[PDB]
């Protein structure tokens, strides 16, 4: 039930990098669940800073992460993130 | 929903009589491919067009 419950459509961000969309953390809700992704899929690992001006135009380098058990584990990779509104 | 993608598919098959309807994502840009199944319960339900049952299905509805 748990895997049915969690296989929700889900938000991502965008970024001006060409690169896939990504998460934002590793978490999202969908019926009812608080799922978690699936370890390694790919991440932004935001601090709160940066997803305090968060907005529809990136204005912050983003930390790229793959997911590992509800943490977005940083790979050193940065991207132009923005979120689509 | 231009930036909403599916992070997870479901791994057993959906009961073909429990389907109503299915669509694509539409990001290129999403990380996995993916068809998003509409239940009866209306319930949107990821899945991966990689698999036959998903394949036949979205045939069947397209009839």
């Amino acid at each position: 039930y748990e895997e049915a419950r969690c296989a929700c459509p889900a938000r991502h961000l965008n970024n001006t990098n060409g690169t896939v969309l990504k998460l934002l953390g590793c978490h999202y809700f969908c019926n009812g669940t608080l799922c978690t992704a699936p370890d390694g899929y790919p991440c932004y690992n935001l601090t709160a800073q940066q997803v305090r001006t968060l907005t529809t135009y990136p204005n912050t380098s983003c930390a790229v992460g793959v997911c590992m058990k509800g943490t977005c584990v940083k790979n050193g990779t940065m991207e132009q993130c923005f979120k689509t509104p | 929903t231009s930036t909403t993608c599916c992070y997870r598919f479901i791994n057993k098959k959906i009961p073909k009589q429990r389907l109503e309807s299915y669509r694509r994502t539409t990001s290129s840009h999403c990380p996995r491919e993916a068809v998003i199944f509409k239940t009866k319960l209306d319930k949107e339900i990821c899945a991966d067009p990689t698999q036959k049952w998903v394949q036949d299905f979205m045939k069947h509805l397209d009839k």
